[PDB]
């Protein structure tokens, strides 16, 4: 349902 | 002979790719001269995403809050600013591999190569098009934000896309390298959805010319059509209107093959109305629309960089 | 999300590409350390092509008969030899951009990236597979001989193809980097024709797993099949036999998706027998066979180089 | 009918 920002967790 | 989905050689861009980390958030950046460009959502905690105020989040950061790694070298950030939806991190070192380059904002229907990257390291190269609805059908996982799209002309790299995010349908949204999104999208966690997409007519026609150049004529016919009448069939099958400008752009390919643009349009109308009857064109059972007229000339004539 | 025909980043290979000219014949070479590798048919005049004796044509040449250009620098050839169907020109300068590399001879069904080149200058990158009949469906014009195919693992470039020639059907034939042709082909102007080709079954299955990973399940069913029974349907539709080794290779993808290999085979059997009924898989209306199991893991999990 | 060697003429 939502946009995903495609950074990553360090 | 042959016709492939062909990307530009990625070497000039590989030498520009870096890792940018802020807090617990990491993504890729683009190092040109002494500046590193990256999506501004790097400064965001996941908690900041439903309605970020980036001016606020950025005033609260210092240069030392940004870790930039070029391979196995830390680059020191000596300054930072926001331009639209991109961050510009000024660094103490110019990139010695900076190619000749420009930033361009492309029109829908234009194609480009994508250098997909993770942790500042290039992973793969593919071709795609900016869709009429200003999404791209990319291949991107978490960590890929900051990967760039580009075209190369002689030795000049024209950057045209920086990747930001993935929409719920699995297609992709991003900005030009000056940080303006393509389409109506915003770098917020919110309900956002692509407008309905359409097929890029002028590209389909170019690819039918590519097929003729490569020895495939089974879909041709003896009819012609008027622009107005073709555009009537285009709209019924969810195809972009074809303009006189498109006709003109297809001029060189019409000239090489001896098939008038409006005659190719009659072929396409028949293909739209009748399907393919179990036949293929250049190895596809669908009408392909991610080759521009320029892409076809580039690959069927053999231009280098 | 998304799934594209994805090539390796070509930069490590671009830095190796040179121009080789002998008489009025020019093509591309591969510069690694102080050696330039290229197709031996560079030493051929068109008049020499129906039945060349290369040992004869080569004993008649001197080092100065070979012009090697790396960008805008002439490299001096200080020695030469023939290994199978490739020439090795020893040059006075080692290539300072030589990557870590190996030469590998691949099996049919394996994929690789091609850096298509003209006049020693890279023009484009695409992916392809070595077909079961040992041709490749490339995109190559006159001047492209000497372009190479490769895979990259970490920072090690594994070269596996050097392009030589185009068969009458428009598909392509070449050698490993030690000069042995793939398939029954010879570097002579003669009647030569590819054996009948087959579809790479294990790759089709991998791509169906890629589709499941990306959220597409419409083609699944509740049946299982035996290996023997599946292979009966494979042979009727011109598909390669699937072996227990293929099943084992598909192990990781079966594990990630929870679909047993033999269950995926029942899906494929249904697709073969019933078609697609106007549906697509990962944007294709044909069953795609130029992704290996490794390609799928590489792209759906995000490995870099 | 024949194979084409894909060198080029200088």
């Amino acid at each position: 349902s939502g946009v995903t920002f495609q950074s990553a967790v360090k | 002979s042959g016709f492939r989905k062909m990307a530009f050689p990625s070497g000039k861009v590989e030498g520009c790719m870096v890792q940018v980390t802020c807090g617990t958030t990491t993504l890729n950046g683009l190092w040109l001269d002494d500046v590193v460009y990256c999506p501004r959502h790097v400064i965001c905690t996941s908690e900041d995403m439903f309605n970020p105020n980036y001016e606020d989040l950025l005033i609260r950061k210092s240069n030392h809050n940004f870790l930039v790694q070029a391979g196995n070298v830390q680059l020191r950030v000596i300054g930072h600013s926001m331009q639209n939806c991109v961050l510009k991190l000024k660094v103490d070192t110019a990139n010695p591999k900076t190619p000749k380059y420009k930033f361009v904002r492309i029109q829908p229907g234009q194609t480009f190569s994508v250098l997909a990257c993770y942790n500042g390291s290039p992973s793969g190269v593919y071709q795609c098009a900016m869709r009429p609805n200003f999404t791209i059908k990319g291949s991107f996982l978490n960590g890929s934000a900051g990967s760039v799209g580009f075209n190369i002309d002689y030795d000049c790299v024209s950057f045209c896309y920086m990747h930001h995010m993935e929409l719920p349908t699995g297609v992709h949204a991003g900005t030009d390298l000056e940080g303006n999104f393509y389409g109506p999208f915003v770098d917020r966690q919110t309900a956002q959805a692509a407008g309905t997409d359409t097929t890029i007519t002028v590209n389909v026609l170019a690819w039918l010319y590519a097929a003729v150049i490569n020895g495939d004529r089974w879909f041709l016919n003896r009819f012609t059509t008027t622009l107005n009448d073709f555009n009537l069939v285009a709209m019924k099958y969810n195809y972009e209107p074809l303009t006189q400008d498109h006709v003109d752009i297809l001029g060189p390919l019409s000239a090489q093959t001896g098939i008038a643009v409006l005659d190719m349009c009659a072929s396409l109308k028949e293909l739209l109305q009748n399907g393919m009857n179990g036949r293929t064109i250049l190895g596809s059972a669908l009408l392909e629309d991610e080759f521009t007229p320029f892409d076809v000339v580039r690959q069927c004539s053999g231009v280098t960089f």
